[PDB]
């Protein structure tokens, strides 16, 4: 009703989803009226670097039960295919390849066809093709339009959804101009907003992109995708910062997800009750549903605390804001002759993470499986500011120098191994934090040695 | 940073 294309692309670099994965995802997405799917894994051969090989006998047969699939879940399944890093635009041959390649998809019933250019040299790789055309986009503008132009002497009611080279940020670029002039308007064309993984995506942004490209774009949206760089990060936040009427200048959105799929459902989730009702979506509302159905209502207040350490992503990209408040007001407490309230503050704290910790560490499905990772980091974490608490408490005592001291030692021990930690659990708030307490904890070393008199800032004796 | 980038 608000948007025509509801859909899901797989479209992230990384391990590939599993064929059963993607027949479960189906299942999912018709129970949350998602309505189309998108074939491109950057990590299939087949789909990129050797995109002139057709597929052999076993991986058609696969397609086939995914296109199955996805026809009785009311799915709309486009196959993509990514030429540009070695077509020949101008090439007569290289178009016949091309059309040779998607026959086996046309013959099982895919009218909707990706023809993809992101992630290509910015500029003509052939001789042939710079004698043929003035610049890139008139040379993609030129193939696309001879590969519609054959599909409509193939088969009935051809689709062809092509994603430009420049798909992001400018969208008064040369480019994109030449592109929307030229691109036949029933071919549609993606973009991802004003970044690769947008902040927010405005309609005045999506009403320039429209003009630019003489027709309402598509949106490929990167996220959850947590690909390349963003492999640390758990993309489990709802969705976000997309305007409520972006579906007046928008034909559909395709989201990208993580290659971690069952936790991907649910940001997806709540991405799929955004294009329901854009104008009466929450997200926490939204989220809140999505963790109760897909992980059970007893789940909720841990998956709400165990959430707070993973709001890092293009949505949320600053430090995790509820611990960041947090040891900025325990450090105020200790400095303000508060020590009672702040060591209760960490306390409190360190127990709700325990607790959330714990309650989720015993549930066995799929999604705690994904998220183990994070899981597990998180703990460590938790581990270390129970230490910091042993410090503090010691150091305002003062007998209980040792346990201070040995304190010390642990933390300046974690904090090393904490370099290697694989996941962004907690940014960089509890390790920062960490870090003040060995630097809060200098004197107490000078005091142990009787070096008080003597030692100046930063806390050495010299000459 | 993506691998995009
Ligand atoms: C570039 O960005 C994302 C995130 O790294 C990646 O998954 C995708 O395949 C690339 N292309 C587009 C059009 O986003």
């Amino acid at each position: 009703e608000y948007f025509r294309y509801r859909g899901i692309i797989e479209g992230f670099y990384g391990k590939p989803w599993e064929h059963q994965e993607r027949l479960d995802m189906f299942e999912f997405m018709q129970a949350n009226n998602l309505n189309a799917y998108i074939y491109a894994p950057k990590q299939d051969l087949y789909h990129r670097e050797l995109w002139r090989e057709p597929y052999k006998e076993e991986q058609l047969q696969l397609f086939k039960e995914l296109i199955e699939k996805a026809g009785s879940c009311g799915i709309n399944f486009t196959f993509a295919i990514s030429p540009g890093l070695s077509l020949v635009y101008s090439s007569e041959e290289e178009l016949e390849t091309l059309i040779r390649k998607i026959t086996p998809f046309l013959e099982m019933g895919v009218h909707s066809i990706g023809i993809f250019f992101d992630n290509v040299p910015f500029d003509l790789i052939h001789e042939e093709d710079r004698n043929s055309y003035s610049n890139l986009a008139e040379a993609q503008a030129d193939f696309l339009t001879r590969v519609l132009q054959r599909l409509e002497s193939t088969i009935s009611t051809p689709q062809i959804i092509m994603c430009p080279t420049f798909y992001c940020n400018d969208p008064n670029l040369e480019y994109l101009r030449i592109l929307g002039q030229r691109l036949p308007k029933n071919i549609d064309v993606f973009w991802t907003g004003p970044n690769v993984c947008s902040h927010e995506i405005t309609t005045s942004h999506m009403q320039e992109v429209q003009k630019s490209l003489q027709r309402p774009a598509t949106l490929w949206d990167n996220y959850p995708v947590n690909d390349g760089g963003m492999m640390p990060e758990l993309h489990i936040g709802p969705y976000d910062h997309r305007d409520p009427e972006l579906h007046t200048h928008v034909v559909g959105i395709y989201a990208n997800p993580m290659a971690l799929p069952e936790a991907s459902k649910l940001p997806l989730y709540t991405f799929a009750q955004y294009l329901n009702s854009p104008s009466q979506y929450n997200p926490q509302d939204s989220w809140r549903q999505a963790v109760s159905t897909l992980l059970g209502e007893d789940n909720l207040s841990a998956m709400e605390k165990f959430y707070q350490s993973n709001t890092i992503s293009c949505l949320e990209p600053e430090e995790p804001a509820y611990l960041t408040n947090l040891f900025k007001k325990v450090q105020e407490d200790f400095a303000s002759f508060r020590f009672e309230q702040g060591l209760r503050t960490l306390r409190e704290e360190i127990i709700s993470m325990q607790t959330t910790y714990s309650r989720l560490s015993t549930q066995d499905s799929k999604f705690f499986w994904e998220i183990r990772p994070w899981l597990e980091e998180y703990k460590l974490w938790t581990d270390y500011l129970d230490q910091a608490m042993i410090t503090f408490s010691n150091l305002f005592t003062g007998e209980s120098l040792q346990k201070a001291l040995q304190g010390r030692t642990y933390l300046r021990e974690v904090l090393k191994d904490a370099v290697d930690f694989r996941t962004r659990v907690c940014g960089d708030v509890v390790r920062n934090f960490l870090q003040q307490v060995l630097r809060s904890t200098v004197s107490i070393e000078l005091q142990a040695e009787g070096k008080e008199w003597t030692a100046l800032p930063p806390g050495i004796v010299r000459d | 940073v993506p691998y995009s980038s």
